[PDB]
Formats: structure tokens, C-alpha cells, sequence
């Protein structure tokens, strides 16, 4: 069992070139082919290219031709794969999967998945929007508090609630564009404790093109 | 398992005095492994010291953890009405893990004088359950009140139950609440009903009056 | 003679002796310590005892014979998984030996204690993640645990620095009652060089094969890189010595 | 920072077994015999799921910690009568730092196989003589309770000053009493003499009444 890391998303211009890293945690490559699959939003996959380590063979899909360079170092153990001038259309997410052979075209393991954006416009930092905690909840049973994401341009900020993901009553609400180019998504947690909480700063934000976390504290008003 | 000896105990001590605590341990211990824990009247025990060296965070710095091996001895530099708690020394050097018999602390700032009150039973409690004679010391600082129940400007036998409630944080006085039982059924004859109090406050046996 | 020195460690904390280039004898080891189980994995015991490898490696701890069924690179119990563990690839000779009465100068651990749990909380306020020991390495959970531990329950909690990666690190500990006689459980991982095998079974060169009472005899002679057939005679030294 | 809170007291026969809910590091549970030093029972770490007990409460007592349930549960079976105690549940640093920086409220459990009573509230009775308007004294009686402890509070819990609570004590019936009196600036009836709110936890019986000058 070889786990599948890939590189942050990232958000480059049309005709950019763009870079996406696939790699194997514990630097262990097999004899095992890496594959690139591409899926549109709300689209079926794609099979994009296969590269193998082992051997250097490189194999790529008829639309995709002359645009796309695959490249496998066997020593690094990390797998590339380049776009160079591509269009606004083909923004996808991006994920890398392991081959099994000639007759064994199946991928039994896939990477978490880069989303690749394509838009001349421009990049916004996530803008945190007051929590503003419910004054009426029921006593005890739960109570409902959301720090909201709002204003950012480039998909996908991840929010965590608690500062470290807590499973337990979370929910997060897909991003829905905005009438400006800026889009923002919500997130809410439930809390048994009526007041304080465990922890009183929670609410890490991630974004990629931002490099940015914030944490801010809750208070019920 | 350490056998750990303690202080007496109750101590009156003026505010502004120092006060020590002495927790010897019969069984070798680590030099530096105690806990001291007070607990406030009706209140959980908080830490105030640990490894009897340093003060725990949010505890004042007036108590002080000293001594090493068998004798630890707490001392506060300075003594106010909220001081007066029970101390306890737990000693986790060896397990299992040994509880101080803890010591009371008392702190005396002056004498009250009581201020006695007599509760007249309504005639609700007649109808159901039993009326019974109630009566109120507040204020009787120091503990040693005494009360004695008068029926009908009698000589009374000392079956009163009575109880005092522990010294208040700020206030530090003690308040006492007498209690006589008497059949419901046999409320005729008697037409008073008084409680005597003999304290160093007030000038004499403060008794009362009922009639109603 | 190292490994007789000072107290064997505990299973945790094993001390590790390598040898490369050195003749070996297993039996002189054997001798030591009474073997009370004998296993191996990759390789016949027997094999062990007369091969040459290019390398040797030893590791010593006090392990008790009761809790050897949970020391199994196979077994998935918590002693393999927290505290030691031997790499599968190249062969693996396990042996847990008794100290006996006639030996001496070997000092005793106050009991035989293990590593119950080693974990990490990946977030501190609800996450935890059990953190199982790479193969070797001296038990990265070992710095919050002590050489022996204090009781058969134990509480050992620490905070990694953030940035990286600010989440605290768990470990627990476990001890067994002492056996009158120290029982000693080592690991051997020989691995082969694929054209060179340094360390050898004592001796490369037998006594009978000697020039003395070969004389007068004709007989084949590998002296120091000098291979040819000849007759040795004794007679008075002549050239430089 | 994290605040401890216990169940509520709960009065069980001997035999029974008595879990003690600790709501939200390690949890250690303390038992304290009244008008007694206390003693630790054990130590249970929720991340950890190891379990310790001291050796007198050894094979009695099953203590559960689990960190996804976030609470900790203590089992008793088969105690003695003379068990009865407070029990309080304290936040353990751990093998290295043995003290315990936070307590839990605690909870009192109580072993007789006898009968329960439900709190009666006595007459209020307010003194006829008392301070002419410096101070009034009147304050509602609790009786005939069994088991404690029945808490007592004027203007619903609102007035947590100016009040006097007394411990209960033994009469020479089973059942004890308590009392509970407030001191009011206006000597007569005041702006509001609705109050004395009483709560039993093994009862499960309110009762409320108002303060009239007689």
C-alpha cells in the first residue's frame, strides 16, 4: 500500500505553464505506473497521460497532444506532469492514480487531487465574517456558532473547525460564485457546551494562493 | 503507601499574622513531591502549591511551599477572612497517593455581638406536617453560642437541635439556627416561646417573646 | 565483553553492538547465556552458527520468556508494535537466553518494563493518532518514558514545537514482576554483501593447517598471498627477519 | 482551560451500581468520606484508555474513560453502606506531575436501603419584631427530607447574597431539615416576595412560595 500525496492547488493564466506534483510518502516508488485523470466540475473523469517510472515510457491521450509533458524521476520517486499553453476550458481538478499493467489498466489508489484554475482576473485573500452565534439554542442540546468565508476568489480555502478538524458535528457548504468574480462558502459547528466551548480561539482558515491561517475567538451574544 | 502526620488543626489566627502548616511524613518521601489543596466551606479543594516549591497558576503567592524529605511547611505572609479554609498536603511520591488529614483554619478580625430572631409557626404547617418553635441567632461570632429554648416563661429540657452554619468568605461570622420539636397536637397551655442566648457579645442572656 | 558490562536495557531502550569485520563465534555467545528458546526467520538456525555475512548486528535487552509470543514482527501485539522491531528483509535470528547462577558481573533491572502505547495527537483537543516504532531506531517515544518505568500504569504527555508540529506526543507504560533469574532477549539482522563478506566464522585459518610437524611432507602452502607446492625443512634463520 | 462538571447526586441501595457521569489530559476520581480526608480511587486517561485503581478499590470499581466520548464514567458494584460519600472527579497532569488543578462540583452518593422523602417547605413565619426597616428576617423552612442535598435559593438562584444557608443536622428521626433565610431592605413584603426555590435531585420535587408579613 503506497499512500498518494499531490501538490496545492493552484491558480495559473492561460498559456502559463503549469506544474503538477504527484508524490509516494516514504520516497518508495514500485513497479508500478502513475497515471493523470481529469475531471471537469459536475463532468466525467478523463484519462489525461501514463508515465512510468521503471522504464521512462511515456504515454499521452490523443486531445491532449504536444500540450502536456509527463515526466517520472525514478530517484526522487516523484511524478510531474506539465500543461503549456492551455486553454480556460480546461480547468479541472487534477488527480494522479496507480497503474497495474497492460491488462491491468485499473487504478487501485488515487491522489487527494490539485485543482487547476485558468482565469486572467485576480487573486483575493479570504475575508472572515463575524460568527455571530445564535442568542436563541436549546439549552444544552446544541448550539449553533459559524465563522463564514466570504469574498475570495480562488478555489478552495479550507476552513477547519476546532483548529484541527473536529469530525463531530461539522458542516461545510460548497462555494457558490457570487455576482462579483470573488465566491464565499459557509461553515457552521455544533456545541453541546452552552458557553466557553473546550477551546474559546478556534476557526483555522487555510488558502493556498493566500498562505494565510487565521484564528479568531467566539462569543456568545 | 506513606502515613503522613499534620498540624492540630483548628488554630485562631489575627488577620496580618503568618500562619504555618506543618506536614511531616513518617515514610521517606521525594524532596520535592507535595501538593497543598484548600477547599473553601461547601467547595471543591484547589491547588495551591505544587512540588512544594512553586505556587499553581491563578493561586496567590502569600502561601509559600517550604521544607523537603519528610517535614512540608506552608506559610502565608499574610492572613484575611477569605484565608480561612482546610488545608490539605498530598504527598505522590508514593503510590498510592496519600491525602493530608488537612487542617482547619480560622481567622478572627473582632467579637459580634448576636442578634437574636424568633420565627412564630403559621397555622398552614397545623393543617399538615408539625408547626414546631424556630429560632434565629445571626451574626453569633465566635461558634460558641448557646441557646436554650423557654416554654411558656419555663424551664425547658435541652432536646433543641441546633445548627451553625460555617464563617462567610468576607464576612467571616457564624449565624446559628435553633430548632425546638413540639407535638402539634400539644400547643395549648404554653403560650410563649423564647431562646436564651449566652455569648461574649451583648450584655446578658438576651431571651424573647412569642405570644401571638 | 561490552554487552556482559553494566545492566542490560529494556526492551525499549536496547543498546545496539555491530560488528563488521571481525571473526564471530556463536557458541562462545551460546556459552554465556543458557538459551532457553532458539527461533530464526530467512535462515536455519544451525545455518547461523558457520556463514560469513557482511556485517553483523546485535541487539541486547532484559526480555522474560512470558511476554515472547507478543515480540513477533507477525504478532500484532503492543510490545512488537511500540517498543522493538526487527527488519523483515534481511534474516532475523531471535534468541531469549537465562542468566546462569555461575555467571557474574551482570547487573539487574529492577523489573522487565515495556512501552504499553506510544501515540500522537495529531489535534490536540479531539484527534489522536497511534504512532507504531519504525524498524529499530531506539523508540522515537522513548525520550518521555524513563529507562525503567515507575509503574505497572503510566501517564507520559509532551508538546512538540509548532511549525512543526505543535501536537502533543502520548506515550504509556507498563511493567512485569521480575524473574528470580534475569532473562536476556537478543536480536541478530546479518545482512550479505553481494561480492565482499567481512565478518566470518572463527577461524579463516585451522591450526592443523600449520607449517609445524608438516615437514619432510610435500604439501600445497597459502602463506600471507603466497600460493605454490613445496617441501618445508627446519634450519638456521638466513636474511632479514 | 476546560471546566469540570459532575451528575447529579444519586441515592442507590448497597449492591446497586452507581455511575458517576464526569462531563468535560487525564481524569482521576477522588472519594471523600465526610468530615474526612479525602482518598484517590483512580486514575483513567481518556487518550491513553489505560485504567488505574488504588488497591482497595480493586475488582469493585470499572472506571471508562474514552476521549471521543469526551466524558468519563465511573462504575461502582457492590459497595458497602459505609461507602457513602462525595465523590469528586479532578483533572490529572500526569505520572511525571501527580496534582490536580481542576475539580469537578462532586456528587454525593448515598447507600440505605430505607425509603426517599420528598422536600416539605415549613411555614416562612417572618419574626413580628425584627429591624423596623434597616433589615426584615424571614426565611422558608425545608423538612422532612431524607436524602441530600436538597438546595434551597431566594429570587430563583438570582440572590446569591444576603442569604444564610445551614447545613442539615441529624434530629433523632432518620430524616433531616435545613434552613435557609434572606434579609430584605424593605421591612414590608418588599417588590417581590415570590421566591424560595427548592430543588431535590432525588425527589425531583419543586416547590416555590411567597413571604407574606405577619
Amino acid at each position: 500500500q503506497v499512500q498518494l500525496v499531490q501538490s496545492g492547488a493552484e491558480v495559473k493564466k492561460p498559456g502559463s505553464s503549469v506544474k503538477v506534483s504527484c508524490k509516494a510518502s516514504g520516497g518508495t516508488f514500485s513497479s508500478y505506473g502513475i497515471t493523470w485523470v481529469r475531471q471537469a466540475p459536475g463532468q466525467g473523469l478523463e484519462w489525461m497521460g501514463r508515465i512510468i517510472p521503471i522504464l521512462g515510457i511515456s504515454r499521452s491521450v490523443q486531445k491532449f497532444q504536444g500540450r502536456i509533458t509527463i515526466t517520472a524521476d525514478k530517484s526522487t520517486s516523484t511524478a510531474y506532469m506539465d500543461l503549456s499553453g492551455l486553454t480556460s476550458d480546461d480547468t479541472a481538478v487534477y488527480y494522479c492514480a496507480r497503474e497495474g499493467g497492460s491488462g491491468y489498466d485499473f487504478f487501485d489508489y488515487w491522489g487527494q487531487g490539485t485543482l487547476v484554475t485558468v482565469s486572467s482576473a485576480s487573486t483575493k485573500g479570504p475575508s472572515v465574517f463575524p460568527l455571530a452565534p445564535s442568542s436563541k439554542s436549546t439549552s444544552g442540546g446544541t448550539a449553533a456558532l459559524g465563522c463564514l468565508v466570504k469574498d475570495y476568489f480562488p478555489e478552495p480555502v479550507t476552513v477547519s473547525w476546532n483548529s484541527g478538524a473536529l469530525t463531530s458535528g461539522v458542516h461545510t457548504f460548497p462555494a457558490v460564485l457570487q455576482s462579483s468574480g470573488l465566491y464565499s462558502l459557509s461553515s457552521v459547528v455544533t456545541v453541546p457546551s452552552s458557553s466557553l466551548g473546550t477551546q474559546t480561539y478556534i476557526c483555522n482558515v487555510n488558502h493556498k494562493p493566500s498562505n494565510t491561517k487565521v484564528d479568531k475567538r467566539v462569543e456568545p451574544k | 503507601e506513606i502515613v503522613l502526620t499534620q498540624s492540630p488543626g483548628t488554630l485562631s489566627l489575627s488577620p496580618g499574622e503568618r500562619a504555618t502548616l506543618s506536614c511531616r511524613a513518617s515514610q521517606s518521601v521525594s524532596s520535592s513531591y507535595l501538593a497543598w489543596y484548600q477547599q473553601r466551606p461547601g467547595q471543591a479543594p484547589r491547588l495551591l502549591i505544587y512540588g512544594a516549591s512553586s505556587r499553581a497558576t491563578g493561586i496567590p503567592d502569600r502561601f509559600s511551599g517550604s521544607g523537603s524529605g519528610t517535614d512540608f511547611t506552608l506559610t502565608i505572609g499574610r492572613l484575611e477572612p477569605e484565608d480561612s479554609a482546610v488545608y490539605y498536603c498530598q504527598q505522590y511520591g508514593s503510590s498510592p497517593w496519600t491525602f493530608g488529614q488537612g487542617t482547619k483554619v480560622e481567622i478572627k478580625r473582632t467579637v459580634a455581638a448576636p442578634s437574636v430572631f424568633i420565627f412564630p409557626p403559621s397555622d398552614e404547617q397545623l393543617k399538615s406536617g408539625t408547626a414546631s418553635v424556630v429560632c434565629l441567632l445571626n451574626n453569633f461570632y465566635p461558634r460558641e453560642a448557646k441557646v436554650q429554648w423557654k416554654v411558656d416563661n419555663a424551664l425547658q429540657s435541652g432536646n433543641s437541635q441546633e445548627s451553625v452554619t460555617e464563617q462567610d468568605s468576607k464576612d467571616s461570622t457564624y449565624s446559628l439556627s435553633s430548632t425546638l420539636t413540639l407535638s402539634k397536637a400539644d400547643y395549648e397551655k404554653h403560650k410563649v416561646y423564647a431562646c436564651e442566648v449566652t455569648h461574649q457579645g451583648l450584655s446578658s442572656p438576651v431571651t424573647k417573646s412569642f405570644n401571638r | 565483553s561490552p554487552l556482559l558490562s553494566g545492566t542490560p536495557p529494556q526492551v525499549y531502550n536496547f543498546k545496539r553492538l555491530v560488528f563488521t569485520n571481525c571473526n564471530y563465534n556463536l557458541t562462545k555467545l551460546l556459552s554465556l547465556f543458557s538459551v532457553n528458546d532458539f527461533t530464526c526467520s530467512q535462515i536455519s538456525p544451525a545455518a547461523i552458527a558457520s556463514n560469513c555475512y557482511s556485517s553483523l548486528i546485535l541487539d541486547y535487552f532484559s526480555y522474560p520468556l512470558s511476554m515472547k509470543s507478543d515480540l513477533s514482527v507477525s504478532s500484532a501485539g503492543p510490545i512488537s508494535q511500540f517498543n522493538y522491531k526487527q527488519s523483515f528483509s534481511n534474516p532475523t535470528c531471535l534468541i531469549l537466553a537465562t542468566v546462569p547462577h555461575n555467571l557474574t558481573t551482570i547487573t539487574k533491572p529492577l523489573k522487565y518494563s515495556y512501552i504499553n502505547k506510544c501515540s500522537r495527537l495529531l489535534s490536540d483537543d479531539r484527534t489522536e493518532v497511534p504512532q507504531l516504532v519504525n524498524a529499530n531506531q531506539y523508540s522515537p517515544c522513548v525520550s518521555i518514558v524513563p529507562s525503567t518505568v515507575w509503574e505497572d500504569g503510566d501517564y507520559y504527555r509532551k508538546q512538540l514545537s509548532p511549525l512543526e508540529g505543535g501536537g502533543w506526543l502520548v506515550a504509556s507504560g507498563s511493567t512485569v514482576a521480575m524473574t528470580e533469574q534475569l532473562q536476556m532477549g537478543f536480536g541478530i539482522t546479518v545482512q550479505y554483501g553481494t561480492d565482499t563478506n567481512s565478518v566470518c566464522p572463527k577461524l579463516e585459518f585451522a591450526n592443523d593447517t600449520k607449517i609445524a610437524s608438516q615437514l619432510g611432507n610435500c604439501v600445497e602452502y597459502s602463506l600471507y598471498g603466497v600460493s605454490g607446492r613445496g617441501v618445508f625443512q627446519n634450519c638456521t634463520a638466513v636474511g632479514v627477519r
